[PDB]
């Protein structure tokens, strides 16, 4: 996360860590959404330009952290997949299209005063809340800047990363980029004339995009951390998951296939 | 190799 | 989940963050 703050204590009990077990590194963020579901971007774990294609025992999830490195005793919990579901239409050739992944873990994990499940949105709320300006909120563990002078300068953080970002105008968020935006994709981040910066970076990938609806003050997740050109760059954008369009998917994987 | 070890049980 | 969304720290004991205000006065 480029220009955040460090999250509070209980900030964001959904966030989840991506981990790869061998060699032991951060993979992505992800989201808990249930006691046995965890959602994350497709990239996170299929990614043929990079080699990327991991599967189950690769990767374990971390619930409840806080800090990026300790190991959080009595406080995380550190969960083994029982199987990924990436969306079948998925487009990692082109621009990141329906950019979504299930995890569904090997037991349900206990919530706390740390660890709690997402809303995913409905029709209503998303109708409501995905409006230019609306401004939601993006945690992770990435990187706080796209560079810096090595073992001088100060690239990754402590701890989770917070940043409240606009959701943008769809004019502009094609404007801002010859990638092909589509429906399944939202943009957001301030405007080179706007006062403030902040934006999404490299680790960050897969964690969540939530808003607070105010209608019954809870948390929604409305977006995914996708892709971005750059971190936090002037006339740029971070592109998100648009999860609601993707729901019908979701309510398939877990309702009918998954339960 | 940032990262403290994690408890053996779950890296098996 | 029937609690989804409500954090134990926070709305469960009614207190608020220190940036949520900010989401709250972009919903316009
Ligand atoms: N630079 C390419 C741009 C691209 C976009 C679509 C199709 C191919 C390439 C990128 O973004 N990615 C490459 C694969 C993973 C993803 C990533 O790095 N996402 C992290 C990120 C930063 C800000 C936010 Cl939001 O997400
Ligand atoms: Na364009
Ligand atoms: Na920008």
């Amino acid at each position: 996360i480029v220009e955040g703050s460090d999250a509070e204590i209980g900030m964001s009990p959904w966030q989840v860590m991506l981990f790869r077990k061998s060699p032991q590194e951060l993979l992505c963020g992800a989201s808990l959404i249930s006691d046995r579901w965890v959602l994350t971007a497709a990239h996170c774990l299929l990614y043929p330009p990079w080699d990327k294609n991991f599967t189950e025992n690769d990767l374990l999830v971390r619930i409840g952290k806080h800090s990026r490195t300790r190991y959080e005793r009595n406080i995380e919990k550190i969960s083994m997949l029982e199987k990924i579901y990436i969306h079948p239409r998925y487009n990692w050739r082109e621009n990141l299209d329906r950019d979504i992944a299930l995890m569904k873990l090997k037991k349900p994990v206990a919530f706390s005063d740390y660890i709690h499940p997402v809303c995913l949105p409905d029709r209503e709320t998303a109708a409501s809340l995905l409006q230019a300006g609306y401004k939601g909120r993006v945690t992770g563990w990435g990187n706080l800047k796209e560079t810096w002078t090595a073992n001088v300068g100060k690239g990754q953080p402590s701890v989770l990363q917070v940043v409240n970002l606009p959701i943008v105008e769809r004019p502009v968020c094609k404007d801002s980029t010859r990638i092909r935006i589509t429906d399944n994709m939202f943009c957001a981040g301030y405007k080179p004339d706007e006062g403030k910066r902040g934006d999404a970076c490299e680790g960050d990938s897969g964690g969540p995009f939530v808003m607070k609806s105010p209608f019954n003050n809870r948390w929604y997740q409305m977006g995914i951390v996708s892709w971005g050109e750059g971190c936090d760059r002037d006339g740029k954008y971070g592109f998100y998951t648009h999860v609601f369009r993707l729901k019908k998917w979701i309510q398939k994987v877990i309702d009918q296939f998954g339960e | 190799g940032d990262f403290e070890e994690i408890p053996e049980e779950y890296l098996q | 989940e029937a609690d989804c969304g409500l954090r134990p720290l926070f709305e469960k004991k009614s207190l608020e963050d220190k940036t949520e205000r900010e989401l709250l006065e972009s919903y316009i």
